[PDB]
């Protein structure tokens, strides 16, 4: 139910732009919260965004994963809903993802914001 | 006159107009595009499979796929990342793909490399 919106992919260092907004951020797990209401993840420049729960996580994540949510008043991600990426294959390169995103901010008019 | 894929976000297949049975964003047309995105439903009609499938720049558009089901050469579950190539559709006014693969992503650096295909692509076509 916020899963009929337009959701910008981010960056940590957007998440003050974007206060408020239907977001998508993908990064690195690097801690859980012991009620599982709340975790951390980092993004491809080693920037940390705090994500949070409204009912503690169902199962162990890690790596990486993509979380969707609303931007928080306190540039927080309430979380709506999230996907941990497989990487059986290869490794999911971050950094690359990051400079794709920054691309995305620099030509909305190549990746329609929606 | 054939046969060009443009990779697309869904946005960008909403923007699209259509006169005359003719998609087109600016002075060119489509037809044939590529997707990336989650499947978030399926649901097996009576002649195919319909996926809603979202990648994060709209609400999830309907993509039809045929099966055969005494085959593998089935339904991809939700929650699955996966690219598809298609042809653009427009029935009473509601937009929709008609898909001849849908591959599933083993490898998400396929799904960074298509936000950049996206882009580049349409720089392109802006310029013409």
């Amino acid at each position: 139910d916020m899963m009929d919106l337009p959701r910008s992919r981010i960056n940590a260092g957007m998440l003050a732009q974007f206060i408020d907004k239907p977001v998508c951020f993908v990064g690195r797990l690097e801690k859980i919260h012991p009620t599982g209401k709340m975790f951390i993840l980092s993004d491809g420049e080693g920037k940390n965004g705090t994500i949070e729960l409204m009912e503690p996580l169902d199962e162990e994540i890690s790596g990486i994963v993509e979380v969707v949510g609303r931007v928080t008043a306190k540039a927080t991600i309430l979380c709506t809903s999230y996907v941990q990426f497989k990487e059986d294959s290869h490794p999911f390169d971050l950094g690359l993802y990051n400079e794709a995103v920054k691309i995305i901010h620099d030509f909305p008019q190549f990746y329609p914001l929606g | 006159r054939a046969q060009h894929i443009v990779p697309c976000t869904i946005s960008q297949l909403l923007s699209a107009t259509l006169v005359d049975e003719v998609f087109r964003i600016g002075n060119v047309e489509i037809s044939q595009v590529t997707i990336v995105g989650i499947i978030r439903h399926a649901e097996k009609a009576p002649t195919n499979i319909v996926y809603k499938i979202d990648d994060m720049t709209a609400a999830p558009m309907d993509v039809r796929q045929w099966v055969d089901t005494d085959d593998t050469s089935t339904v991809v579950p939700p929650e699955t990342y996966v690219k598809v190539a298609g042809h653009l559709r427009s029935f009473q006014n509601k937009k929709s793909l008609v898909a001849f693969k849908i591959m599933p992503l083993e490898d998400m650096n396929e799904f960074t490399t298509h936000i950049l295909e996206v882009i580049n692509a349409h720089m392109v076509l802006s310029k013409a």
